[PDB]
């Protein structure tokens, strides 16, 4: 069976149920290293844009101390590969890749489905 | 004397820390939206010693903690760096306001989510009042 | 897609399914802060009419101490954003909005789903 | 001598709080709409001690819990202020009509919830019987 | 859209599933109060007759000591409101409805669904 | 001799409280349908002594629980008339035909639920046997 | 709604999925009460025949000590209502009915769908 | 010496109770049709100690349980007259023909079960052995 | 209803999905019985072959130990009645029969779906 | 019913959701033994080429110390076939078979359905 | 000195089981084809001891368990008597190639499952190096 | 000084072991690709002691665990040897940049996945610190 025709409606689907204004951007900051005691920061942030389609809300309750935080799911492209340890700038609001979740039945997968969870708490 | 001690510590800490993000009990409050640390602020009641055999003098014990919060992936340098001031600026003996810290400057050990990180720095205070 | 026929068939579809006899007010305070000592109220209530539908009562069971409450869940419009920590008051009742969860795949939300507890215990 | 223990501790409570909203055991109550802070009444056997060689002259020990419920997001300083009027009301020694309190004015630590927190505040109860 | 209708349905919905022979009564005691020192009653009953549906019995099971207990769940009608509270008089045996769950998108009520458990243990 | 202990116990509990509506170990038995209270019959073995140095002179203790069930939304007060009233039944040292009783009259903590509370009265009995 | 055509309907559904030779008992023990000093059995057996359906079978396992029991579910009829602490004599097995599970919107139930589990262990 | 302590366990059950129904341990076993009761036996590994400092003679410890289950709605008279029987049968200080009883005729609590409850009566064997 | 129909066409499906290449059999080991000190084996084995269709494999997660153990389920004719625990030797291979699971409505069972674990761990 | 046109369909269904591309090998390491103390390696790797699909990824969480791994689930074919206890190399990373699951009514099984996880932690 | 006790342990084991089915750490292994006994192996970890006062000449525990594994419904017969044998090849004090039997020929109580069942036999070992 | 003790047992150990593939706290790093093993490092906080009565001169307690991952079913063989190397390289007493060891060299019980195995090997520093 073709994979680019999967490929293109994968891409065409994504592009209909997505809207041209909210800012997305992607961090994927790499290559630390420790110093000959112990003192280095990773110097890369690597930002580039990206647009995709969010769904399912949810709502994160720690210990009853009313901290107002939440998670969303979402459905991206296949350029711009994503990992498990990456940033998404949804919003002006930081959520890291816990899970990958390519949708994958061959090599270079033509689209994930990433699972975000709000940094800090 | 238990209200007092907590107005405080609460106005000894603002007094440091004003202007850094911080979490207050029963408060609305959202993290920041960059990623960056803040600091938590919890008020934990002790128990109240009756001293003397008049049951006239009492005791008031009571625990502070103060948590910060980093990003995964983000290394656990700053955040040492950041408890070490906040060990430091709390040092044992401090005479507040209303009462002194009985117990200070003391660094748990640190526990781990696949959100968020927590290094939890604690205290104690105390207070003595006499009832006549 | 667009999604002004969508806010325009959610708007119609909240307007089906409501009565227009139930009292509904919503509570923003906010903008609080200590005082040099730590005495201080936030001096905000900011009550605005609403209106929507509810569905799904369910009662609450704490010790067997016989409280009797109740808590729900609503549907509502887009005006007036909902946020993760307000109040409700329906039929003179309070209810905090623990959780958002706006139906949302595009900036602007079409409309939210809040789910309600009621306030005290 | 167990029930008019409870009888005098409800009779004190009455008195001093008879016009705030509160909850008795076992009765059918619904917290107030506006949402503001109720009181909670809790009665918690002891146990009864036998002192003597004859088992004739006892003693009897009772545990009664009063809490504090206010709403999230409200602060906890008119919490903590009430908290402080509980505990300065039931003072140590304090001679009720069928016994006294042998332990009074301890505040615990809060216990959180997404709906609603509580302060309880806790003392205790003692009584004399000889047996005839 | 029109509640009267609805209600009109389920009035003669729940009509249909019933039989005009099971003794049903309810209880609405209330209004108590404390004396001078602790020693007081509430002095009402209330008794009033209702009739409804009945489905799903479920049997109790609380150490292996053989109590056989038994609770079901209702259907009934919107006149005389249920509350969080009350008693159920089914065939000469006390429940206690400790959940109401209305059937409810508006104001009054069209139907109660109540949760009924039986009386001691 | 622990068949015949619980057969006294049975015997003077049916000698006070036979009319009653009551429980029984391993019966069938519904509760009442005007749903007032009942009473609870229960038998918890303890443990068998050996005394002496020659296995000869031996020891049995058990405990019997009595509980009372009352409905939910219906005070706490002919309940705990009822509880005294057991308890003061069941003195210390009061002499069965078959033992005595070793520790009585003890009322413990309530135990709350959503369909039936329950106030437990516990005590104890013991008997002596020589084996020849 | 008429409720014999209905009870007409249960018992000749039940006695279609019966097998006519498994013979199948009932025991009514009651009516018991202590002595003067607590020695008196229950002298009530009250054995009756009856028939019906059963279904889905499954196996106790208790602590791995192999002690092969197993436990099962009936359909009945109407007649010889059952109780809460009957035993059931199913091809010279006796079963304890747990559960009794009236099929019941009505006074008189049409049918019952006891719970058995084998006596003993 | 440990194997040999359960042979003589089991040629002393049943040399008792050789025609009851009973269950033995990895054997398949069905409970009786007509719903009475039967035992059950199980041989529980205690500890093995060396007693002297040559390591030489040692002690062998076991625990022996029998349990009586009975149909539920039946009472519990005639189970605790069996338990009774069972507890007289094992008396203390019996020679076994390998070992002897340490401990024996001990009765413990009922545990219930909506199928079916049990009497669980224990005792305990040892056996010394010297290596030569 | 006829249950010898039902009967032809259960085996008729059993000798549907079956392959008549594997070796099957059945022991029924049984008569133990413990001589006057409590030394005695059973001396029976009676096997005998059997035919019959397995689906749903499943493997066997103790400690992380890797042991690599497995279990299925079968299904069966009615001649050569299963008991609770019975051994089946599925390709050299020796499990036990856990559950015996009779697909019966009546007497004589049509039919067994057995649940089987590996012997041994 | 004939098993070799399931084995041709079952052949046909892989190799249509299967891409030509990915490189995924197979090793069978056996034939282990220890010395006279103690000190010996299995000397056998056999690695294998190998052709499938695969589905369903799945994220590793244990602590929240950031380990970043995943497991997957695969679907090949008859020949080579696979064990408890092998590794699947598929694209330069190793998975260790924790379960065979075949799909089996027969000897022989058509194909497997192994479930992977990722080798290390 | 911890790898070599385990290779003396193993080595003696296979020195008396070599052709018995056994399961070694971290080993795919397959239960026997005709659902017999095999035997289990394992090593665990103990702690070890700095004895002097310049943390110099230390010590080493380790603990060794053996496992025999049977079918169930096949009786505890000759399961017991394969833990007796065991238990008597590793009698107390034996001298290994590296150390020695600190304790040994301990058999404890069986672990039941509806699979199969075990006897777990266990037993320890210990070192001591100087080092220098 | 708690950050400086954690740097220095960080900086000893890439000294040792900067080649080999290790995972470091909070940071994203994947397992290698062919299955080998790999190093795990983990910082523990302690607690902090005043020793004297003026709470000037304190102690800094901290524990390191390094942790041994090998995939199943290759022995674990090469892991104890490993383990070996790993606590000999840290011996007690040894002389750190900021501190020294003050316990070393212990190995604890192994812990069994479906997935990886795990050998942790832990080791305490100390750290005296005099505040003027």
């Amino acid at each position: 069976m073709n994979y680019s025709q999967i490929e293109r409606m994968a891409r065409k689907g994504v592009a209909f149920f997505t809207d041209p204004s909210r800012p997305m951007n992607l961090i994927k900051q790499g290559e630390y290293g420790y110093d000959e005691n112990g003192f280095e920061i990773p110097p890369m942030e690597q930002v580039i844009p990206i647009s995709g389609a969010t769904r399912r809300p949810n709502a994160r309750e720690i210990d009853g101390e009313t901290i107002r935080a939440s998670d969303i799911l979402g459905i991206f492209n296949n350029d711009h590969e994503i990992n498990e340890g990456d940033y998404i700038e949804i919003d002006g609001i930081r959520h890291v890749v816990v899970d990958a979740r390519p949708v994958q039945a061959s090599l270079e997968p033509v689209a994930y489905r990433p699972v975000l969870r709000r940094v800090s708490v | 004397m238990h209200y007092e001690l907590s107005a405080a510590a609460r106005a000894a800490f603002l007094s440091k820390y004003r202007d850094f993000p911080h979490y207050m009990e029963n408060r609305n409050f959202t993290p920041p939206k960059d990623g960056g640390m803040w600091l938590r602020f919890n008020y934990i009641e002790g128990d109240t010693l009756y001293l003397s055999i008049d049951r006239k003098c009492k005791s008031y014990i009571a625990i502070v903690q103060i948590g910060v919060v980093f990003p995964p992936g983000s290394g656990v340098d700053e955040a040492r760096l950041k408890a070490k001031e906040i060990a430091d600026f709390f040092k044992d003996g401090k005479m507040l306001n209303v009462g002194y810290i009985f117990e200070g400057a003391i660094v748990h050990q640190i526990v781990k989510h696949e959100s968020g990180w927590m290094i939890p720095v604690r205290f104690t205070v105390r207070v003595d009042t006499k009832e006549t």
